[PDB]
RNA sequence: GAAAUUGGGCGCAAUAGAUAUAGUACCGCAAGGGAAAGAUGAAAAAACCAAGCAUAAUAUAGCAAGGACUAACCCCUAUACCUUCUGCAUAAUGAAUUAACUAGAAAUAACUUUGCAAGGAGAGCCAAAGCUAAGACCCCCGAAACCAGACGA
């Protein structure tokens, strides 16, 4: 299990699919959210396919597609800060080590 | 030299202690358990200062009010030249008045 | 004693440090070293004043003995040095007089060429051509 | 006061700024904890600031440690042996910044 | 007891041998002070500290621009032991907002608009 | 704090053993005047100012504060991401290290406040899972605080402890000023 | 005053500022001018006017006998006819 | 809430973070140090620094303040005078028009203190509410209220709009009843019967201008054509319209409550009521 | 009780008693708790100003 | 100052905590008073730091330092501390020194910060913006005495 996501190259048009996939109409990233079983079903496929769901302190913040899509193109990154500093290109005059 | 030459044993101390662990509950007892019961039933120690708070002089007359009727003899002489004493302290002596 | 104070070797080690060089019980006990030590430090303070007066009344005795050495006197000195505006102060001077006494008996010349240019201008009273030494530089 | 504390005169190292300026700061050694509000503010200074600074002049290096330490420390040490550690025990990510640059300064 | 004291008129008007003394004008005065407090308010009477801090004179031997009018001026006959009096002249006219910055006042009592470091 | 109740008491200079008279005349010794061994400078007298008793450090809030800080605790535990609503607190197996496994696998927290409705209804495989583990707790829904949830690094509810909650602190709001302690009889509260 | 009883350990109240004085809700009391029933044989019927009158008394005599009191009597009093009960409420201040 | 936003990036709420409200504590001051003691606060060796300054009041010497002044009976009887907390009708328009208080039933003072638009105490002697003149303009609403005083004009601005008042009286045993009476019914006592007033409020009870609940009900319409011509409005007879069955209903004095009877012994639990029916205990209650 | 971007409510009120003092009144916005002090009586004003606004 | 009426340790840890290792030793004719203290290690069938001295006495001169200085002193400057006083270097008080112990306890009212708000409060109490909660102010030693009951010729 791994924190890390990246988002795809495809993402938005694998996304239609998903909503074409629960429905369809124009302006399918207006569609409101206001109904539970759209909602569940949408990003449980969103959380099934792309390993990445939406936490409970977000799930209220999306009403509409368009903040889906702007929650699943952020690259959410976790590693260690072993690894943030190290890689982070460090001159040849910081040495950084760790006791842990 | 009023200090210690040695490094004293250390103190282990376990956080998930059964005391600590379920320290708290049933502190809204009454909030969400339908006021069946107040928290001041919740306290446990000497029964004159079971859900109250007073200062001293008013401690040493709830307790003889309330207990003093079977306090051993020279702790109930004691505590009667304690009420006095306190009685002519906040009454008498102090600066704000 | 619920909570009685166990860092208290280190207080006494703060005030004592400073009396490590003192005489008597003062380097060692802490009743005697405390009034010591803030009386070293009142001293310490109320002498910086002291300093900037002892230097400065050192070095007017050395532009003092060195003017001398020229025959002339201290306030002829720097009066006329003054009056040249060659505003260098007693420091320089006093340093002028021991490590450049060249540079020092130039300025006593200086000196003494400005006061007798006063006199002969004091004496000569009414319009007179000044001294050469004696011109002002204007600023604006 | 002066009479109790030793003095000196006032000198350089190798004569530092007649031929060449030689930054006389070798080594900074932070140690750094992990998990701990001491070195909270030292944290910060390696995520933001010791980069830059370790750029800004590469004749010093440094070693960030990141050991469980209980209170943090910066040891300087100078190109004459001289070796002055002081804390960063508590202290913000700027004063970190002044501290640092203090040290890099002095000799 | 010692009061509070007055002083009679006679004693601020001014001679031809003082107009020939102080280089004054009677007719065409001149407009603003400059007082300057040289003496320390303390040892003096507790109306004279507060005329002090009324003229802004807080400090020693620091110019403060006044107005040539009877109220200032009779603030300044009572403190007038503690402070010295100058006129402001001004060879160059009052500055404006370009000259603003660029002034100095001189110790001859002469505020020079134009105010280089340079000499002539 | 309103459970603490301190038994440190010390004796004061009236209450220690012995020294009822003066030790030396008022005046002829040249030490110090005193008037009984048991005074606060002698080794072994009374204490002047210190603990005396049990003494009981018992305050109520109004219960809108503390119905608000449960509220205030559901907030910030929901925002941190760390509440997470079950639907039954029915494990496969009694086992702790199914339950350890899962909070690690999900990265939960090193503590865990299993919440249920009530006592008599938690299920026998959550009983056995965590009666035998520090870190993860039963409480039932009677029994939520806000030390005990600022204490655990997650807190776990089902729905019916939900519904619970909503029920007891959506209450509080809107609620006038009562007669008599909520106890007693009224029109609608049980 | 008894800032803490032997038997409840409350504050006692001072009954001779009840027994003289009148508390009005606002923190005003109200007192009687002393010698206004003697030797009035002797004094000028301005005078006898005068000694005959409700007195408000001054800031710091107020909060003497405020603290010689304790809280019964700070409280409203919604009496039937009562003289007083209109000299309560502070009508129109300004500070 | 932005700030729930904010709270996503921060730290986990700990029993480490926690810290006052900025303001709320302030710092304990006690004496130790160059500033808070040398003399701690006491000032110099007289007799307040000792401890020992005289009582408060004592003016040195002199006769204190409270003590030259005349006794006079401010408060003589304070404790028997009767105290009657105000209903203002602005209040009880306010109380009926938000639903509170019921005008389609009587308005007892059990249903306004149910309302809790009137918080009476009967300790420290309130005897009850009293009506209150202010807002008598702007009052629309036909209603029925036993209230324990009431003035002319107050009566004037319910009656006007079709409205029943009449004044009872109640015991503070009685009042205590009427408050709150579900701590009543877990005493285990059966109903009282609430007395007669004393020999004083006897005439106030009994006049219909003020209208007595003891008083004649053949004297009411003379009192009610009297407030009709005293405040200009046309009186609305109450026998025509639809809520007069409701309007016409009182408790006798000796009740309570309405449809309950003194003697009778309300089990809460399971929701019953104990009626006896021995001939001297209904000699005794119903008396 | 406010609820949302108390700024804005304490900009409103600024715009809104200003006509009503001359000078613009001084308030103190309790971000935390959702309240807005303002110096002055002006309680039966603003639950008029209020009760316009619709809440 | 009523009544009716109502209903295990945010303890101490050998000057601390019991006086207590013991009411013993000891003091007193008696009533009575009343102590101090111990520290190895699994097994004994195995350092460094208080005062005070010593290592190591002293060199003209002066509240014992401070400014300094190449340099300890020599030079220059400098009327110990507390307390009480109008004023103390005061030749007024106290203190040999070290360690340990040893002295600000609380009310209504006001103020600050929350909660709720014509209501507040987990009954009782207050309320013409209030009510509830919290925070925050009140020392130590000392007589000669008086009375009660014992113990003493
Ligand atoms: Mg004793
Ligand atoms: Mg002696
Ligand atoms: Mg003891
Ligand atoms: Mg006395
Ligand atoms: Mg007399
Ligand atoms: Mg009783
Ligand atoms: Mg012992
Ligand atoms: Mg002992
Ligand atoms: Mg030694
Ligand atoms: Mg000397
Ligand atoms: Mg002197
Ligand atoms: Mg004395
Ligand atoms: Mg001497
Ligand atoms: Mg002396
Ligand atoms: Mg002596
Ligand atoms: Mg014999």
């Amino acid at each position: 299990r791994s924190r890390a996501y990246t988002p795809p190259e495809d993402l938005q048009s694998r996304l239609e699919s998903y909503v074409k996939e629960v429905f369809l109409p124009s302006n399918w990233q207006d569609i409101s959210l206001e109904d539970s079983r759209l909602k569940f079903n949408l990003l449980a496929h969103l959380a099934d396919d792309l390993g990445h769901v939406v936490p409970n302190s977000r799930l209220h913040q999306m009403c509409r597609v368009r903040d889906v899509l702007d929650f699943y193109n952020v690259p959410i990154q976790d590693r260690s800060k072993f690894d943030e500093l190290s890689a982070s290109n460090l001159p040849p005059n910081l040495k950084i080590t760790w006791s842990y | 030299i009023g200090i210690r030459l040695t490094l004293p044993p250390p103190k282990v101390v376990d956080r998930w202690n059964e005391k600590r662990a379920m320290f708290g509950v049933y502190d809204n007892i009454g909030i969400l358990g339908n006021f069946e019961k107040h928290p001041k039933e919740l306290i446990r120690g000497p029964i004159w200062l079971r859900g109250w708070k007073g200062n001293e002089l008013q401690r040493c007359i709830r307790k003889r009010k309330m207990v003093g009727s079977r306090m051993f003899a020279d702790d109930l002489h004691n505590l009667n030249k304690r009420i006095r004493y306190l009685y002519k302290h906040f009454n008498r002596h102090g600066k704000f008045r | 004693l619920r909570n009685r104070v166990t860092d208290r070797y280190f207080r006494i080690q703060e005030v004592l440090k400073h009396a490590r060089h003192f005489r008597g019980r003062k380097n060692r006990c802490y009743r005697l070293a405390v009034r010591t030590v803030i009386r070293a430090f009142v001293k310490c303070t109320k002498a910086r004043y002291l300093k900037k007066k002892n230097m400065r009344t050192l070095w007017i005795n050395r532009i003092t003995a060195a003017s001398q050495e020229h025959g002339l006197k201290y306030p002829a000195l720097i009066g006329n040095l003054v009056k040249c505006q060659v505003e260098l102060n007693r420091k320089v001077l006093a340093d002028l007089a021991i490590y450049e006494p060249k540079t020092f008996k130039s300025l006593a010349a200086l000196a003494s060429r400005r006061r007798h240019e006063g006199f002969a201008a004091a004496l000569g009273d009414g319009k007179e051509p000044e001294g050469i030494f004696s011109r002002v530089v204007q600023y604006h | 006061t002066a009479r109790g504390t030793p003095s000196r005169f006032l000198a350089s190292v190798l004569h530092n700024g007649l031929g060449r300026y030689v930054q006389q700061l070798q080594r900074l050694s932070f140690s750094v904890s992990r998990d701990g509000a001491s070195s909270r503010g030292a944290r910060e200074f390696v995520e933001r600031e010791v980069i830059d600074f370790a750029r800004r002049n590469p004749g010093v290096v440094i070693y960030v440690n990141s050991r469980p330490c209980c209170v943090p420390r910066v040891v300087a040490e100078y190109l004459n042996g001289a070796v002055r550690e002081e804390s960063i025990h508590c202290k913000s990510v700027e004063e970190i910044s002044t501290l640092v640059q203090k040290l890099a300064d002095q000799s | 007891k010692f009061t509070r004291s007055r002083i009679p008129e006679k004693v601020f008007q001014a001679s031809p041998e003082d107009h020939e003394k102080y280089g004054g004008d009677p007719q065409n005065p001149h407009k603003l002070h400059i007082v300057t407090r040289i003496k320390s308010t303390r040892r003096r009477p507790y109306w004279e500290k507060d005329i002090i801090k009324m003229l802004g004179l807080e400090k020693a031997h620091t110019p403060q621009v006044h107005k040539n009018i009877p109220s200032v001026n009779a603030k300044l006959k009572v403190v007038k032991h503690l402070i010295r009096i100058k006129p402001l002249k001004l060879p160059q006219g009052l500055p404006a907002e370009e000259n603003m910055s660029n002034t100095c006042l001189k110790s001859t009592g002469e505020l020079v608009v134009q105010w280089h470091l340079k000499p002539v | 704090n309103f459970k603490r109740i301190s038994y440190a008491k010390t004796k004061t200079r009236a209450e220690v053993r012995g020294g009822g008279r003066k030790p030396w005349p008022q005046k002829g010794t040249g030490r110090a005047r005193h008037g009984s061994i048991r005074s606060p400078l002698w080794r072994g007298g009374g204490v002047a100012h210190g603990p005396r008793g049990p003494t009981s450090y018992y305050y109520m809030l109004p219960m809108k504060v503390r119905a608000l800080g449960l509220k205030v605790a559901l907030t910030v535990k929901l925002a941190q991401d760390d509440l997470h609503i079950m639907d039954s607190l029915e494990l496969p197996t009694g086992d702790p290290q199914y339950l350890t496994e899962l909070a690690h696998y999900r990265r939960w927290g090193d503590s865990v406040l299993l919440v249920d409705l009530t006592h008599e209804e938690m299920p026998q495989s959550i009983v056995e899972a965590t009666s035998r583990l520090k870190t993860f707790n039963l409480i039932p829904a009677v029994g939520l605080n806000v030390h005990s949830m600022l204490k655990h690094q997650t807190l776990v509810l089902t729905l019916p402890t939900v519904a619970f909650l909503e029920d007891k602190l959506l209450w509080q709001d809107s609620r006038y000023r009562p007669l008599y302690p909520f106890s007693l009889p009224y029109s609608d509260f049980p | 005053l008894t800032y803490f009883s032997a038997r409840k350990g409350k504050r006692k109240t001072v009954k001779a500022v009840i027994d003289r004085f009148l508390r009005l809700h606002c923190g005003l009391w109200v007192r009687r001018k002393a010698g206004y029933k003697k030797k009035l044989w002797k004094k000028t019927p301005a005078r006898k006017k005068r000694l005959r009158e409700f007195v408000f008394c001054n800031k710091t005599q107020s909060k003497l006998l405020d603290k010689m009191t304790t809280s019964f009597w700070k409280r409203r009093n919604w009496y039937v006819d009562d003289p007083y009960q209109k000299y309560h409420d502070r009508t129109n201040l300004k500070v | 809430a932005r700030a729930l936003d904010l709270l996503r990036g921060l730290p986990r709420v700990s029993l480490a973070n926690l810290k006052p409200n900025p303001g709320s504590k302030k710092p304990e001051r006690r004496p130790r140090g160059r500033r808070r003691g040398r003399k701690c606060g006491r000032g110099h060796k007289g007799e307040r620094q000792r401890g020992t300054r005289p009582r408060l009041g004592f003016e040195g010497g002199q006769t204190p303040f409270y003590i030259r002044i005349p006794k006079y009976g401010f408060n003589e009887g304070h404790s028997f005078r009767r105290q009657y907390k105000p209903l203002s009708l602005n209040r009880l328009q306010y109380l009926i028009d938000l639903g509170r208080v019921d005008p389609s039933q009587p308005i007892d003072l059990t249903q306004l203190v149910n309302g809790r638009g009137v918080t009476i105490q009967p300790l420290k002697r309130d005897y009850g509410v009293q009506l209150v003149e202010e807002g008598a303009d702007t009052f629309t609403a036909k209603v029925n209220i036993e209230v324990q005083l009431a003035s002319e004009l107050a009566i004037a601005a319910i009656e006007k709009n079709g409205g029943v008042v009449t004044t009872a009286f109640y015991d503070p045993r009685s009042l205590d009843i009427v408050c709150k009476p579900v701590p009543f019914f877990l005493r285990g006592q059966p109903i009282p019967k609430r007395m007669l007033p004393p020999e004083e409020l006897v005439p106030y009870y009994t006049d219909a201008k003020n209208r007595g609940y003891l008083a004649d009900p053949a004297k009411f319409p003379e009192a009610r054509l009297e407030l009709a011509r005293k405040y200009g409005y046309i009186l609305p007879d109450i026998t025509k319209d639809e809520l007069f069955k409701m309007l016409c209903t009182r408790k006798d004095p000796r009740q309570i409550f309405f449809g309950l009877a003194p003697g009778w012994v309300v089990n809460m639990a399971d929701k019953k009521i104990l009626k006896p029916t021995d001939e001297n205990l209904l000699k005794y209650y119903t008396s | 009780k406010v609820e949302g971007d108390i700024w804005a409510l304490q900009k409103d009120v600024e715009d809104f008693l200003s006509p009503l003092l001359g000078k613009t009144p001084v308030t103190q916005v309790n971000e935390v708790t959702g309240t807005l002090r303002i110096k002055g009586y002006f309680d039966q004003e603003l639950k008029a100003w209020l009760l316009e606004k619709g809440f």
